[PDB]
């Protein structure tokens, strides 16, 4: 389920060869971590909005419907607006990381 | 918070301000008879089909949609957006009328005073037809005699067969109300620019 | 290709209730959100609030918290808004988008594209009413350079829409028909307009004809100069 997202992510991270600066966190308190995946999930859709692409809009939805469904909150978390703005490879890489960390658990 | 009004010419480059007090902003395009659109989104970045005409900036506390290389298709109203975190709400800009000139001209104005049938009625009707004028927008006020009237005044939204615009508005009163003023004006500014009609229960 | 289809032009009493639906296609309605949006005639654009089309959680603008419902169907792939305890000045075109939100804390950070046709809603404390057709002659006071104007008025009907023509299409020229007006009393009222020559008049014989199908209305109406 997680795992699933993993491989979807590596389609992208392909399919987009630019872009703009994602909300992105790695200093993932996985005590903060849901809240975490909400803002990715947000983000991911940044990049179907400004690719007219169809694959990637296929896939980021094939992504969100994975993602979505695992999680179905916490407290004291960073808003995705005060998150990191990193590149469209550090964001995919980031986000990589902390589907990771839903998996071990 | 933006401008009602903005002109401009076919190539103009053109800019729409949408400013205030300090996040994000996003622009919609509403063409006539449509429903909005995205435009623009995160203040600068531009969805897939979006021309490069079209632009955003963000500058002191305010941003503007800047908008090249004027088309008449471009002929709209522009709103921002942004999300009021203070209040947990989106929120709009006022929006801004945008018109792309293709002339000009003045408007024809014509008061009609209520029919004999209609005072049968026991009603009265002062009728302000406003005509061929372009761009489409007026301001329509009212008098009673010398004194400027509010109360039973409806004005419609200038629509278009010349391509030329035209409103109507409407007076109501009682036919004592009317026959208990000596005159009545109707007064339409276009441009900067008014000219007015009377009429008078005789 | 993605689609939001909305219902259509509703026309309801104060106190009453309203639903007005946007059906969704082309993509996974499921996973993202729906925001809504209206527009008072001639007027701007105010955000109701928000659904996710994935949990069914909510976000109502202050000013409709009271008296909004949305609501969606997973099933049907159908968003629903519900206002109710109408009241007059909800007299609007109701707006839909999508909205990448499915989860309130990414719904700050949200953009709508795309938008429904949109959903008009008139509240009218009225029924069925035919219209009431008076002349607006012509005169030495509303002519002239060679040309004067002449027209019906057309008051307090409901609902829309009325039609008019000049003696019986023929005459098309210099006439103009002008939108009705929603007075406050639930009531339409409108204006039918065309400048003939100043000279036709007191020979040429101009009748206004009035049409009115939700009432089953159709009124001719002779134009002259007054006397």
């Amino acid at each position: 389920n997680w795992v699933n997202v993993i491989s979807d992510l590596k389609k992208i991270e392909d399919l987009i060869q630019i872009d703009a600066t994602l909300y992105t966190e790695s200093d993932v308190h996985p005590s903060c971590k849901v809240t975490a995946m909400k803002c990715f999930l947000l983000e991911l859709q940044v990049i179907s909005l400004e690719s007219g692409d169809a694959s990637i809009h296929d896939t980021v939805e094939n992504l969100i419907i994975l993602a979505n469904n695992s999680l179905s909150t916490e407290s004291g978390c960073k808003e995705c607006e005060e998150l990191e703005e990193k590149n469209i490879k550090e964001f995919l890489q980031s986000f990589v990381h902390i589907v990771q960390m839903f998996i071990n658990t | 918070t933006q401008p009602p009004s903005a002109s401009g010419t076919p190539g103009q480059r053109v800019t729409i301000s949408c400013s205030g007090s300090t996040n994000y902003v996003y622009w919609y395009q509403q063409l006539p008879g449509t429903a909005p659109k995205l435009l623009i989104y995160r203040d600068r970045r531009r969805p897939s089909g979006v021309p490069d005409r079209f632009s955003g900036s963000k500058s002191g506390t305010s941003a503007s949609l800047a908008i090249s290389g004027l088309r008449s298709e471009d002929e709209a109203d522009y709103y921002c957006a942004w999300y009021d975190r203070e209040l947990s709400e989106w929120v709009f800009g006022g929006g801004t009328k945008l018109t792309v000139l293709q002339p000009k001209a003045a408007p024809s104005v014509t008061l009609f005073p209520p029919s004999s049938e209609e005072l049968q009625a026991n009603k009265a009707t002062l009728v302000c037809l406003i005509s061929d004028f372009y761009p489409g927008a007026v301001t329509v006020a009212w008098k009673a005699d010398s004194s400027p009237v509010k109360a039973g005044v409806e004005t419609t939204t200038p629509s278009k067969s010349n391509n030329k615009y035209a409103a109507s508005s409407y007076l109501s009163l009682t036919p004592e109300q009317w026959k208990s003023h000596r005159s009545y004006s109707c007064q339409v500014t276009h441009e900067g620019s008014t000219v007015e009609k009377t009429v008078a229960p005789t | 290709q993605v689609q939001l289809v909305q219902s259509g032009a509703e026309v309801k009493k104060p106190g009453a209730s309203v639903k007005v639906s946007c059906k969704a296609s082309g993509y996974s309605f499921s996973s993202f959100g729906i925001s809504w949006v209206r527009q008072a005639p001639g007027q701007g654009l105010e955000w109701l609030g928000w659904i996710s089309a994935f949990n069914g959680y909510t976000k109502y603008a202050q000013k409709f918290q009271d008296r909004v419902t949305m609501t969606t169907d997973t099933s049907t792939s159908t968003a629903y808004m519900e206002l109710r305890s109408l009241r007059s000045d909800d007299t609007a075109v109701y707006y839909c988008a999508r909205d990448p939100a499915a989860w309130p804390l990414q719904q700050s950070l949200a953009w709508f594209d795309p938008w429904g046709q949109g959903t008009m809603v008139t509240v009218s404390s009225a029924s069925t009413k035919g219209p009431s057709v008076f002349p607006l002659a012509p005169s030495s006071k509303s002519t002239s350079g060679g040309t004067a104007a002449l027209g019906c008025l057309v008051k307090d009907y409901f609902p829309e829409p009325v039609t008019v023509s000049w003696n019986s299409g023929a005459l098309t020229s210099g006439v103009h028909t002008f939108p009705a007006v929603l007075q406050s009393s639930g009531l339409y009222s409108l204006s039918s307009v065309v400048t003939v020559p100043s000279s036709s008049l007191g020979t040429q014989t101009y009748i206004c004809n009035v049409n009115h199908k939700p009432s089953n209305t159709k009124v001719d109406k002779r134009v002259e100069p007054k006397s």
